[PDB]
């Protein structure tokens, strides 16, 4: 919360997330959403036997595609966007050992966090909104602009300061479980793997000076706070 | 709900907060959001029920955008100004419920002859209006309402309106109040999701009905999506107070 | 027929729902 | 209110007060300002809604001068002896009035056709009879009683009248009574000042009404304006005693 | 007084001034001069009936006219200068509610503070000096270098760094009242209106760098902590 | 035209309302 003065290492004033075997470092302040709940009362009774977890292989930080921002970027402008759990086994960080269990468990109840960590020089500025959508198939479309991600739970960055936010999500979902996997003998009725949508929009244009960046990055890291697994099954591989 | 005064870090001096005029002019306080949802809504007004059809169904879901009229469309028998009624710009605000609903329905006529009004639970469809269920070309010999479901009856010579209360019978936890495409041909299952079932009225003889929904006592929503794009031409049609 | 019953290919998944990585879509 | 007793300074003796006659004949006792404006003042008598409009305007305002009719003037759907009800006199002395008004609706019927009664909140305009808002030519599809205001039901089968106590819903303090000049166009805002809303009736065919009105029981009359300039004729219409 | 780490909206920590209905906000540190004292006790002699205060009107914080310094201001230079109460009334924010008492008394005792907020940018740099001179009518040519102002109550301005000032101003004159205004059926052999001077000066020029802002802007705001009128007459337009 | 819409010039002010100077009103 408060700086120092400069001694051989600059500024040593970092603070740090350690979760399992991953550590995750930030120069300056973070930002993060509400602890909120999900439902609970319906595992026991849609799952007659016991569920598990995995924290040593879920509960660990797994960082997934970099997003470019550019000072072409518009207001509301989708930055990047995932379907979770699906992106996070079968288009992000595909050999992480988080997603080990949902190759054997046909059902689970989800509970994340994701971080994200910016770094835009001092001459440069702008501002990017990050917000969970809960339960979005067939409603991506909608109520998705940055006012509605202003409303559900959110995490502002500003390019220039570096601050982090972390956003926790909570399985809120209209079933008691999510299908971990399609598969070509399973229904198609149902569309599987998605109970939320995390979307990365620009709220203010990045901008910088004469003959400065044209852009900068952001990184997502996700790690699950709590996955229920239940359903146990033959081990397919992911999508 | 994320208020956002987690990004309000200013914490230099500001003006009054006042006190709220809330209650100054009577005690009618009208910001509850299940007391706005309890109060009915128009869904069919003045609408045909034909005894030659199953009956006139209605989707058990409470007034969205999935009922907004749309200059150009195609004409519906749903009453023009669902989708500007508080309680559907509530509703879009909401993509969860859980409870029941409760019906008004209204047949205009005064005869002796008994109006069915029969309960399905949820069975995967969305339906409304008349329909022949399996088309068939006769339905008194195999009445909806005489098939085991449950079913209450209006007797308009008694009352021509009645109010009923439809129960959650569902498999899920929330009905899904809305969809980005009301039209759009996806997952069957899911797209079943959005209704808990459907109420169905047989007549005797030709007759018309109006029909009216609101939320029951055991009713909540939840899954605030946040407000989406919004438009309004109101300026337009009146003149100000300066002429 | 009715246009709103499938997505164009090029912005869906294999759901017939717009892909997360059709960005374009707002 | 100043009785004027200041001004009273002779105090040599005079003859008795005598004793009350106040409740010799009967306990019912008529002198309250309140009682008095509690009783119904029949408004329009059997006059036409017509479904081609929106519905049949009623503006909530208390029985005074401003619907007072003068021989000679254009004809109105308003009763002519409404301005000589002891209520529009009583009203006629106090310029302003807070609260609720109650109003009997009869509907000239026996029909299962449901006739709804609309309440509008304090929007500026003062207007009464049938009238078709923004000037359309259907009403059917965009009914004023499906657009998310307050709105009640009556079903002549049932009961062709019905009481409607409606709101105090406007920004003032008080309503204003009345004006010199009801047909005096000045400063807008102030124009509308005079009522606190609007009530619609709606028909499904066409049907005649019957309307009266009344204060609320959460009523308040105020801003005393001691009596106006009178007249009467009575004298010219009676035999006297004496042949 | 200390930083903190930067956040979303960088390092919140202001702080600000109410007066009535007024609020001034500073991002860094602010110099104050002393608190002292006005004569006190010729005011019920000087007036054989009540004086009066309209706190709510005189004692809220009013801007006066933009300062400009540029790169080529020599030290010593008059950026700015105020006779008061007169410039007040009749030349800067004319139509100021804290002018309005000045319409209908034709005395009062004053009592003022000044706060003065500078904006010059990083790679800028300067100083700027602020002083007053009690009743200064023909004597506003002499001890007026930068020398009489470091010794009279004064406040300094870095161009760099933005501390804010404020000059608090007590009423020192040879009479008991100052009049307030010139008419043309009041006197002239009396100048009113004017019971000191404020001077606003280069102390040291304002430089830039390469391609840098050639000047920046001084924003003076004024209100009256203590206003006492006496005299009642007609209201008449000022000066 | 109706004549209650407007009060001549010579008896009101700005706002169409008798002025409180024209004192032959009564
Ligand atoms: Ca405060
Ligand atoms: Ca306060
Ligand atoms: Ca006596
Ligand atoms: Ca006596």
């Amino acid at each position: 919360e408060v700086p120092s003065k400069e001694s051989i290492q600059g500024d040593a004033t970092q603070q740090s997330s350690k979760e399992e075997n991953t550590i995750i470092t930030r120069d300056q302040q973070q930002t993060v959403s509400e602890n909120i709940p999900s439902t609970v009362g319906d595992l026991v009774i849609a799952s007659s036997e016991p569920t598990q977890q995995f924290r040593s292989l879920t509960n660990r930080w797994m960082p997934i595609n970099s997003i470019r921002v550019t000072v072409n970027g518009k207001r509301n402008d989708l930055l990047a966007q995932y379907y979770i759990p699906e992106d996070f086994l079968s288009t992000h960080a595909k050999c992480a050992p988080n997603t080990i269990p949902f190759e054997t468990y046909v059902y689970g109840k989800y509970e994340l966090e994701m971080k994200f960590v910016a770094n835009g020089n001092k001459f440069q500025c702008g501002k990017v909104i990050i917000s969970v959508k809960f339960d979005s198939y067939q409603a991506d479309n909608i109520n998705t602009g940055f006012q509605a991600a202003l409303s559900r739970p959110h995490i502002m960055l500003d390019l220039s300061t570096n601050n982090e936010g972390v956003l926790k999500i909570p399985f809120r979902y209209h079933r008691a479980f999510v299908r971990n996997q399609t598969h070509k003998t399973a229904t198609a009725g149902v569309r599987p793997g998605k109970f939320a949508s995390i979307y990365v929009q620009v709220l203010s244009p990045l901008q910088t000076g004469e003959g400065g960046a044209n852009d900068m990055f952001i990184r997502p890291f996700y790690r699950y706070t709590r996955a229920e697994f239940a359903g146990m099954s033959y081990k397919v591989p992911l999508t | 709900m994320d208020t956002g005064a987690k990004e309000d870090e200013d914490e230099t001096a500001n003006f009054s907060d006042g006190v709220t005029a809330m209650g100054f002019q009577s005690l009618d306080t009208q910001v509850s959001i299940k007391d706005i949802l309890r109060r009915p809504v128009l869904l069919f007004n003045h609408v045909e029920l034909d005894p030659d059809y199953t009956g006139f169904f209605i989707p058990i879901m409470p007034p969205s955008r999935m009922m907004q009229y749309k200059s150009g469309d195609k004409e519906t028998s749903f009453q023009r100004l669902i989708g500007r009624t508080p309680q559907a710009a509530i509703m879009n605000l909401f993509r969860f419920w859980r409870g029941s609903l409760r019906y008004t329905i209204i047949i205009h006529s005064t005869d002796g002859h008994p109006i069915y009004v029969t309960h399905v639970p949820h069975t995967g469809n969305r339906v409304y209006g008349l329909m022949k269920v399996n088309n068939l070309h006769e339905y008194t010999k195999v009445p909806i309402f005489g098939c085991g479901l449950t079913t209450e009856m209006i007797i308009p010579s008694v009352n021509p309106s009645i109010c009923v209360e439809v129960p959650f019978d569902t498999e899920n936890n929330w009905a899904v109040t809305f969809d980005e495409d009301a039209q759009r041909n996806y997952s069957w299952r899911d797209k079943g999701d959005t209704v808990t079932g459907h109420l169905v009225v047989t007549p005797v003889v030709s007759v018309y009905m109006s029909v009216w929904v609101e939320a029951g006592d055991d009713f909540e929503v939840s899954n605030f999506y946040g407000p989406p794009s919004v438009k309004t031409n109101d300026w337009n049609y009146a003149f100000s107070d300066e002429h | 027929d009715n246009p709103h019953r499938f997505l164009p290919a090029n912005v869906s998944n294999r759901w017939n729902e717009y892909s997360s990585a059709y960005l374009p879509r707002v």
